[PDB]
């Protein structure tokens, strides 16, 4: 999933 | 020979825009956001990888190993994209292979941990397990609330  | 190549993107900065291109056209946020993901990029952790061929002239995908605050010997994977017009080509399995490699030998890692939405079909099919939920936080925590983050079906792989 996206990191931020 | 095989012209594709897996780098390290603190060693490309010219490849940066076009990565940080490629994670926004999955999910759209500000350049500079992207840029400082990847400037955060180290021989250690974090590291953000990505697939590149002879030439660099593009980037066909990337994904992000970051440490977890509690365990030493783990790290997580996050922001894992393929270019869409080069998805179904094995690409994705290619750099999450070449990740696996490098937390092994390089880092000498034991886990890899993972969360997914909806993709968790895709990490099953190359040897993820699922798993109770994970943070990479320590305790004295607290972020935004979000209702994506009780859709998020955590997976981890012993290397
Ligand atoms: C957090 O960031 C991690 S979760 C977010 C995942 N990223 C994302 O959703 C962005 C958009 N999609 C992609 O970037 C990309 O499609 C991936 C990373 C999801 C997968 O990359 P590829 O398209 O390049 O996959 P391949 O390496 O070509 O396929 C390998 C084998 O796995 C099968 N597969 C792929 N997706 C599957 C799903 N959803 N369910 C079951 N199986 C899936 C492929 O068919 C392929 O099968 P083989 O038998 O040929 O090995």
């Amino acid at each position: 999933d996206d990191d931020i | 020979g095989s012209p594709f190549n897996v780098v390290p993107i603190h060693n490309y900065p010219e490849l940066m825009k076009d990565t940080c291109a490629l994670i926004n056209a999955e999910w759209p946020r500000s350049e500079t956001a992207r840029m400082r993901s990847l400037e955060a990029s180290c021989d250690s952790l974090p590291c953000s990888l990505v697939l590149t061929t002879e030439g660099m002239c593009r980037v066909i995908a990337h994904l992000k190993l970051s440490p977890i605050n509690s365990k030493k010997k783990a790290c997580f994977v996050e922001s894992v994209v393929v270019d869409k017009r080069h998805r179904g080509q094995g690409f994705g399995k290619l750099i999450m292979k070449f990740a696996e490699d490098y937390c092994r030998v390089v880092l000498d890692l034991k886990t890899i941990y993972l969360s997914t939405i909806d993709q968790d079909g895709f990490y099953e099919r190359i040897g993820y397990e699922y798993c109770a939920p994970i943070t990479m936080y320590g305790p004295r925590h607290c972020e935004l609330p979000s209702l994506q983050n009780a859709k998020k079906k955590y997976m981890k792989k012993v290397l």
